[PDB]
């Protein structure tokens, strides 16, 4: 189970300034390469230690190929302003997800590409990658003109040709980063919440890849209705951090247990408060 | 390697 | 050279079969249109294929793709004097700027 | 549009007059301009380390501005964000058993 | 819908040539392409948006221009020997893998001097008129010749307008001497019209030499016609 990903933003600017493109690769989730037009020397950089590999045309290639997106960009917005009679005054944002995930057959599982304007499903070539989906009436404009001049073929080309090719390559090309996880460690905390009723807290602390589950029970009894839980969050190391916490009654606190899984954990941790 | 967009909107 | 054309010059008869031929040098290379220039105006766009079709076939004119020997060719099949013109074969990768041969002269001397 | 998700807290668990690393980590918005503030005691602090910016799935955008600190049983510290998704600024202390 | 202007241009050495362009379909980029010899399109300049432009692959020698959206143009500070040439003009969309829609395109002719730039004369020859008799219809030939250099448009018209139909007009010069070249077409018409003597048959071209600014009988930008009457 494998994807790889281009999310790319452009935004308006009233005033002299032109838009502004920006360029981020994600491969499984991780960034590896991004290119900004606001940089002095706006080029595709790398962004894991692993693409340091590709040569001087690759950065090249991809640099004169994304100021070629830039435009395509800067003019698809404009046409944008008209199509919903917008004025002049504005800042408007237009943004690109595409993409391929992977069976482990090394084979195309589904292919991904999409925009979105002001934050809106604007429109979205369908699975099969023959059909567009479009979401209000200007969109129908722009299935339309792409319908007209058969741009199906050219992704499709792209997503099952280029992007699946390249994915093979990236991974072999980075191995020991594609390896890598951090087990969490961690600890539960006492901190006496109301009269009558205290808070116990599962600290989760300094773990990757992101994913992970906390689960506080009582006598083998989960309390998911109950609980507070705060979404994960980045540490800056690299690393991650998460907690979960609920309300016992004062005494009675070694009843409760909580619960961490992690990939990077060999076997599941499982908690309880000492003074 | 990046997506290059054909027509424009 | 990137894109390269041959013949330069030629000359067939009508109701003939005609092959216009044409090798590039960036493997990386994606798609290939092909533009014909009636004399009088400006070149325009005739039948135009991507790396992943080996042949495109529109109605008397069809393109043929060849990886391997990284070589691509155009078919005339009935060859009439409408045809008279010069034939550019021309090669791009991604979105680059599209890459144009030296073009092909191609003359339908007509029966008589 | 959508409304910033803010969280404030530390690197590292924090033991306080011991050097450290604040973060403040906004999410959720769209559009994608923000201005974030990191005050302590009320007041502005200069040097704020920050993320790139980037968003996920649902279109969204999130970012991670940081400062070091050093912590104390005095000191407050937050984190005060302005966006257009929002009536007026959102200010966030921290508490360090969160 | 491309357009340039001029259609055909004689110049100097070291003189001053601006060839413009002009586009509706509303596309960003815009590119100046060389013909040589009928043969290669080579990028000299573009420009994907107002008003800034990028060298191509034979820039030297030209200078660019996008004033507005729909404008583009080509500037010969000094023109040269070797910038004699066909030009040509081209819009296309943003983004990859679209059609360029071109110009039909410029002539340019750069001469060392004003020293050879001849007129043409101009023969209509009335039909063979053994085919009347053979197979029924007049094939009027009108003929250019000794007229150099090649920058010639032969227009056929009528007592109003100029039929486009049945006008097998050349596709270009014959080099018939070193400073000469031959033009010649061939309307064909009716029994009747053509018979009749109430029916106006004119040759006419006009032959792109000096105009009155750029500087023997002064060979400017002229017409030379050559007309006649049906036999009844």
């Amino acid at each position: 189970p494998h994807s790889m990903r281009y999310f790319e933003t452009a935004v308006s600017r009233p005033g002299l300034e032109e838009p502004r493109y920006i360029s981020v690769g994600y491969v499984d989730n991780k960034e590896f390469v991004r290119f900004d037009s606001d940089a002095e020397n706006p080029r595709y950089e790398p962004r894991a230690p692993w693409m340091e590999q590709e040569g001087p045309e690759y950065w090249e290639r991809e640099t004169q190929k994304a100021k070629g997106q830039e435009q395509w960009f800067r003019v698809s917005l404009r046409n944008l302003l008209g199509y919903y009679n917008q004025s002049a005054g504005g800042s408007h944002t237009l943004q690109q997800m595409s993409g391929c995930d992977l069976g482990s057959d090394w084979r195309l599982l589904r292919g991904y590409l999409q925009f979105a304007y002001e934050g809106r499903d604007y429109i979205a070539l369908n699975e099969d990658l023959k059909t567009w989906t479009a979401a209000d009436m200007a969109a129908q404009i722009t299935r339309r003109k792409w319908e007209q001049s058969g741009a199906a073929e050219h992704y499709k080309a792209y997503l099952e040709g280029e992007c699946v090719e390249w994915l093979h390559r990236y991974l072999k090309n980075g191995n020991a980063t594609l390896l890598r996880t951090d087990s969490p460690k961690a600890h539960v905390t006492h901190h006496p919440r109301s009269k009558g009723e205290v808070t116990l807290r599962c600290w989760a602390l300094g773990f990757y890849p992101a994913d992970i589950t906390l689960t506080w029970q009582l006598n083998g009894e989960e309390l998911t209705q109950d609980m507070e839980l705060v979404e994960t969050r980045p540490a800056g190391d690299g690393t991650f951090q998460k907690w979960a916490s609920v309300v016992v009654p004062l005494g009675k606190e070694q009843n409760y247990t909580c619960r961490v899984y992690h990939e990077g954990l060999p076997e599941p941790l499982t908690l309880r408060w000492e003074p | 390697k990046a997506v290059y967009n054909f027509a424009t909107m | 050279q990137q894109v390269r054309q041959s013949p330069q010059s030629l000359t067939v008869w009508e109701g003939g079969t005609t092959v216009l031929t044409c090798s590039y040098e960036d493997s990386t290379f994606n798609y290939f249109p092909w533009y014909q220039q009636f004399p009088g105006e400006g070149p325009a766009l005739l039948i135009s294929i991507l790396s992943v079709s080996d042949k495109k076939e529109d109605g008397r004119f069809t393109t043929f793709f060849n990886k391997r020997e990284k070589k691509l060719s155009l078919h005339i099949i009935d060859s009439q004097p409408g045809d008279s013109a010069t034939y550019f074969c021309a090669a791009l990768y991604g979105n680059e700027k599209i890459t144009f041969g030296a073009g092909t002269k191609l003359t339908i001397k007509p029966n008589i | 549009q959508k409304t910033p998700q803010i969280q404030v807290y530390s690197r590292h668990p924090p033991e306080n007059g011991k050097p450290n690393i604040l973060n403040c980590y906004v999410t959720q918005f769209h559009p994608p301009h923000i201005e974030i503030q990191m005050l302590k005691n009320g007041k502005k602090i200069p040097k704020v380390e920050m993320s790139d910016m980037s968003f996920s799935k649902d279109w969204s955008f999130y970012i991670l501005a940081h400062t070091e600190f050093t912590p104390t049983e005095t000191d407050t510290y937050a984190c005060r964000v302005k966006h257009d998704s929002m009536a007026e600024p959102k200010t966030v202390y921290w508490d360090r058993d969160m | 819908a491309v357009t340039q202007s001029p259609r055909s241009k004689v110049a100097v050495t070291g003189g001053k040539v601006t060839l413009s362009c002009h586009q509706t379909n509303n596309h960003d980029y815009m590119y100046w392409y060389r013909q040589d010899t009928g043969h290669g399109l080579r990028l000299i300049h573009y420009s994907y948006v107002a008003d800034s432009t990028e060298k191509g692959d034979i820039p030297d020698g030209y200078k660019a221009s996008r004033p507005s959206q729909e404008n583009f143009s080509l500037i010969l500070e000094l023109a040269s020997l070797s910038q004699t040439a066909v030009y040509f003009c081209a819009s296309s969309d943003a983004g990859g893998r679209n059609t360029l829609y071109f110009g039909a395109g410029t002539r340019l002719s750069v001469l060392e001097d004003l020293r050879n730039v001849t007129p043409p004369k101009v023969s209509l020859f009335e039909p063979s008129k053994a085919e009347i008799a053979n197979k029924q219809k007049a094939t009027l030939v009108c003929l250019a010749r000794g007229f150099f250099p090649d920058h010639v448009e032969l227009s056929w018209w009528v007592n109003g307008k100029e039929v486009h139909s049945g006008v097998c007009t050349d596709p270009q010069a014959y080099k018939e001497s070193n400073y000469s070249y031959s033009l010649s077409s061939r309307l064909r018409v009716s029994a009747t019209f053509w018979h009749n003597p109430r029916n106006h048959f004119r040759c006419q071209v006009q032959f792109h030499g000096l105009s009155e600014e750029d500087k023997s009988p002064k060979p400017v930008t002229q017409n030379i016609s050559a007309e006649a009457w049906g036999r009844a």
